[PDB]
RNA sequence: GUGAAGCGGGGCGAAAGCCCCGUGGAGGCCCGAAGGGGUUCUGAUGUGCAAAUCGUUCCCAUGACCUGGGGCUAGGGGCAAAAGACCAAUCAAGCCCGGUGAUAGCUGGUUCCCCCCGAAGCGGGUCUCAGCCCGGCCUCCCCGGAGGCGGCCGGCGGGGUAGAGUACUGAUCGGGGCCCCGGUCAAACUCCGAACCUGCCAGCGCCGUAGAAGGGGGGAG
RNA sequence: CAAUCUAAAAGGGCGUCCCCCGCCCAAGACAG
RNA sequence: UGAAUCCUGGCCACUGGCGGUACGUGAACCCCGGGUACAACCGGGCGAAGCGCCGCUGAAGGCCGGGGGCCCUCUUAAGGUAGCCAAAUGCCUUGCCGGGUAAGUUCCGGCGUGCAUGAAUGGAUCAACGAGGUCCCCACUGUCCCGGCCCGGG
RNA sequence: CCCCUGAAAAGAUAUCGGGGGUGCCCAAAGCUCGGCUCAGGCGGGUCAGAAAUCCGCCGUAGAGUGUAAGGGCAAAAGCCG
RNA sequence: GGGCAUGACAGAAAAGUUACCCUAGGAAUAACCGGCUCGUCGCGGGUGAGAGUCCCCAUCGACCCCGCGGUUUGGUACCCAGACGUCGUCUCUUCCCAUCCUGGCGGUGCAGCAGCCGCCAAGGGUGGGGCUGCCCGCCCAUUAAAGGGGAACGUGAGAUGGGU
RNA sequence: GCCCCUAACCCGGCCAUAGGCGCCGGUGCUACACCCGGUCUCAUCAGAACCCGGAAGUUAAGGCCGGCGCCGCGCUCGGGAGUACUGGGCUCCGCGAGGGCCCGGGAAACCGGCGUGCUGGGAGGGGGC
């Protein structure tokens, strides 16, 4: 994989129509939805925190998982699985390209350069746009220090900046 | 106790290759080793995985005066994992038309590899929907399969991008009479270097009298220098489980298919069986008696 | 210098024979002057002593040896123990004069002054891509004869982009009982839908009888 | 004192100037 | 092809050459018919070499792999024999193990499913010879450590 | 050569840009007239079955229309005569 | 008027090879250096799953993310084809610091002897050999240590000429 | 003949405010139907349909009219909102991708409210010339 500063930007259409693209990757986020779930449990919780984009950008699929990873593991440690609701808000629906000489891709592929320069698909991202939701939560006010932590660590996982607006429901 | 689960067929190659391995040491492995797909790690002390490379990879050297190591040419890897259904995999490998895959456990930890060979084996063990060739073959007629036909006396320079780029699995080589002279594949590249010949960009030539700056290519083999030769062909009436155990055994994934004259009518892709073992006959086809 | 065949003597020995010494004077034999050649220093020289030399170190030196004079073989031809060598400082095909001022879409050059107007690198075709032709764009002249339009307002029309949506075709995360609710998306999705551009008419504005529209002719770049 | 033109990010800092909110103190708050 | 010496394997499919009864094909001449008051013209017959076809030929140009069970079998015929080798021929590769050095990517001796060795395309092979290419040892030294002084000409 | 996209709501619009297709096929798959309604679902019905023919209800096209893609089409441009 | 065809489809009838090569030109166009770019390469930072007996941060640092340099390789084709001498080495000088030793300081899972890690610091040092044309690298005996880079990949009107 | 007014019927235009589901009523001299038959024209497996000949029965159904509810749909209405987006200018900000200011335009979803066919010609009926 290449550095995430190769695809942060977005500079083109959105490439989206997996019926047109050969050999789209796989999502790979296992899980969207964490902790507790069932709307009748969520009434418990009372307050929301939201990890909100800053700025406009791609976010690799990688990232998101990453940033998914670090604060799910942080809120079930120290919240608890019953005592909060954390939703991945953004899916990856873009489709990245590279343009590398690579063998077993197609013969245009074995063309060196900035001939043929359309690129295989090497990834996904979610194009957000400033002021979109990344990460939200759902928890009890008596957790409000741990859910902060929670979406700090996530922040830093991903390529843009962010910011945390805490509210009530 | 036939295999069903990914763990069954995992497989773990006999070398171990890394991101600062040649591509003229990995074509020497293949030649001893054939595998469907290599797993490139970082590093020597490391199990940690940059990514994969394919047969076909070791035929991007250009001039065995030019370094060229394999951490240059990683492909994505297609990961599945071990706890996945053989079916489901097979399904996966016919879309994305890839030799084989990485597999990995819950927690993403490499734990080997699958390949097209190993699931061929694995459903050898079973019983194929469709069970004649007639059922499940390319014809020659088609417009673009993944098949090639080329004639014995062509220049190799001709299909070699096909096969490199995996457009095609293996090409069936025709005489003058369209009978089956043999099968090319890209392990007939691996095994053999009649075909190679080194190349470049021009060179420094500055302060001195040389005429010839450039490497050009003049003699260009022919493929009948280079083709397996004998392969066994194969009849409409043809057991598909011969054909099966056959690529199984030995990993060529093409296998031509003649008329009773012995002249060429198709070819039976491992892509082809895959379909006898997992749906049927194709649409339109019917299974003729064994 | 070595010392072949051949020829003597002596010694050992049963025979054959073997050994020592001499004689003899063979060889595309050896060392080495003359002579011939041309390896190294990658020495000197490198506007030289010289358009190939000099020093040094070397190779052969009775022979398929070196050398004088005379003779023969001539150019698509000769001659070559073969390097496409050599054939008068010329050779993957000599030289002289002629065809001949060969052709060159390529490169170089192309000589006095002022005044008027003033481009182009776009479209199409081309064995076409460093060229050329037909249009666009420039200029000059003539015919013609009253309308014209890089701007704006209005009337009457066209459109499906931005956004929006997730309703058709697809993608996609959750909740609840194949349906309902919430959420994430679409270059090759669209119920909606701007700004904006554009057609006709009327007006405004400006240009136009010191000549609009339109047409013909010369020269282009 | 714009651009060509020679620069800078994620992140950290009550370093310093400032704005807003919540709570305590009704002199029985904070610090010893 | 390249002294001598021990040797020189299997293959005639291909590219060539040569031989051949019959058959197919195969030009002009010639013959027959139609046509033309004559011709042009149209059809047929006969039919050489050659070609097709069948054989021979590798000290002709050369080629010498798989699969299966010594046997069968596939592909343009056969299926690399005697030997020889990381070769002036081995990419991987500074191959592996010994020798030699304090330390040897070169060299020597072995090993060999040899990327891509091999028999007059000559294989093996070094006595003698070498201004051929290479490694080691002794001797030797201003090559060097590390530079100094002197002589002749610039 | 052809369709969609790129293409920026008139027109034009390029890249070894993206997704595909073409060198055919059909005496009907061509012309016309009439009748009819498709995919799919449900209820009933002898074999009979998920699927055959029969009766009924629902069914905006979820079918079909030779062939790419886009567009069009329901007393039809589809199906039958 | 219909057909027989040019698919390179606004229509020639057409195979190689040159390292023996020759001519016209081209920076309209490659190779070296330079310019731009930095994916790659090298170096730095944030994060902290997990390891570390206990203990995230003595030492590390999965999954990810932000950067710097111009030192490898590539991308591009702006300058140079009436020509900027093409690898390495020798010789000689200077500069950078992201410091190997020498000077200062701190931490340590620092008892001592040693070791490991960070910060300031570029005044001086960083050597001798074996192997290979090398560069790089491996190795030998030492050593306080036997750092790395830039200068038209410093330096062929200075040499050398082993490789290419 | 002519002009005016006016149900259901005939021929239309726009083609859901017209469609869909459910419930409650109205309409029958005439008109529209359901309805009665199959000799004749015509028709099929089938007088079901089509076609022909009729007038016993009925407003049960269709048609047309009125009301209520829900779905769907429509609106030059309120909010959403001068928001999103956008034509022109800028030595205005930002490291940058990008944003901002000024002049000129200006949505959509959705929420609420309102609406649930309108209309042209003719016959028939009524009034006058
Ligand atoms: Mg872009
Ligand atoms: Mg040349
Ligand atoms: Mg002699
Ligand atoms: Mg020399
Ligand atoms: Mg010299
Ligand atoms: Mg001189
Ligand atoms: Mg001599
Ligand atoms: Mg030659
Ligand atoms: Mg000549
Ligand atoms: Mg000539
Ligand atoms: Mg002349
Ligand atoms: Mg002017
Ligand atoms: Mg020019
Ligand atoms: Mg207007
Ligand atoms: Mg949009
Ligand atoms: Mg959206
Ligand atoms: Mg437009
Ligand atoms: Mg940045
Ligand atoms: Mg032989
Ligand atoms: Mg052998
Ligand atoms: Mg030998
Ligand atoms: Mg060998
Ligand atoms: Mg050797
Ligand atoms: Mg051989
Ligand atoms: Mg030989
Ligand atoms: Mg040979
Ligand atoms: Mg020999
Ligand atoms: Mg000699
Ligand atoms: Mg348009
Ligand atoms: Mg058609
Ligand atoms: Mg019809
Ligand atoms: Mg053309
Ligand atoms: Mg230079
Ligand atoms: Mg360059
Ligand atoms: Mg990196
Ligand atoms: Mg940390
Ligand atoms: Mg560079
Ligand atoms: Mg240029
Ligand atoms: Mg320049
Ligand atoms: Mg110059
Ligand atoms: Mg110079
Ligand atoms: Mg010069
Ligand atoms: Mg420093
Ligand atoms: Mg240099
Ligand atoms: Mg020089
Ligand atoms: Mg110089
Ligand atoms: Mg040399
Ligand atoms: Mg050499």
């Amino acid at each position: 994989a290449r550095p995430a500063r190769c695809y942060r930007r977005i500079k083109g259409p959105p490439y989206t129509r997996e019926e047109y693209i050969h050999g789209a990757p796989m999502i790979q986020i296992p899980k969207f939805d964490m902790g507790t779930t069932s709307a009748a449990a969520r009434a418990a919780f009372t307050m929301v925190a939201k990890l909100v984009a800053e700025e406009r950008g791609q976010i690799r699929m990688q990232a998101l998982e990453a940033a998914r990873q670090i604060s799910s593991k942080y809120l079930t440690k120290y919240v608890g699985d019953a005592n909060y609701y954390l939703r991945l808000n953004v899916v990856p629906h873009h489709v990245l390209r590279e343009n590398r000489m690579l063998a077993m891709a197609g013969a245009d592929r074995l063309q060196e350069g900035m001939r043929l320069a359309f690129g295989s698909p090497a990834g996904r991202a979610a194009r957000v746009e400033p002021g979109q939701v990344i990460f939200y939560v759902e928890f009890k006010p008596e957790h409000l220090a741990h859910v902060k932590e929670a979406l700090r660590r996530a922040a830093s996982k991903l390529p843009i900046p962010t910011r945390i607006v805490v509210e009530p429901k | 106790r036939v295999p069903q689960f990914v763990r069954d067929v995992v497989e773990h190659p006999p070398f171990r290759v890394t991101v600062n391995t040649t591509l003229e040491t990995l074509a020497a492995y293949l030649r001893k080793f054939p595998v469907d797909v290599v797993p490139v790690f970082k590093s020597v002390f490391s199990d940690e995985v940059a990514g994969v490379v394919y047969p076909h990879t070791a035929l991007l050297l250009k001039s065995k005066k030019l370094d060229a190591k394999v951490g240059e040419f990683l492909n994505q890897p297609l990961v599945v994992k071990e706890s996945w259904r053989i079916e489901n995999v097979a399904e996966m490998l016919i879309s994305e038309s890839k030799w084989g895959a990485v597999v990995v456990d819950e927690e993403g930890k490499f734990v080997g590899v699958v390949s097209l060979r190993g699931l061929l084996s694995a459903l050898l063990l079973r019983e194929p929907k469709a069970k004649s060739v007639a059922a499940v073959y390319t014809s020659i007629d088609e417009k673009k399969p993944r098949v090639g036909f080329v004639k014995a006396i062509e220049k190799v320079s001709k299909i070699f991008h096909k096969l490199v780029g995996g457009e095609v699995d293996g090409y069936v080589v025709l005489n003058r009479e369209g009978g089956a002279a043999g099968i090319l594949t890209v392990w007939n590249f691996l095994k053999s270097r009649r075909w190679f010949r080194g190349s470049g960009e021009p060179r420094a030539i500055f302060g001195t009298r040389v005429t010839r700056g450039e490497s050009k290519p003049r003699g260009v083999a022919r493929v009948w220098r280079i083709m397996s030769r004998g392969v066994a062909v194969a009849n409409p009436d043809t057991p598909i489980t011969d054909v099966a155990r056959y690529m199984a055994t030995f990993g060529i994934y093409v296998v031509p298919v003649v008329d009773r004259n012995g002249k060429v009518i198709g070819a039976v892709t491992a892509w082809d069986v895959l379909h006898a073992y997992l749906y049927g006959p194709k649409e339109g086809r019917e299974d003729v008696e064994v």
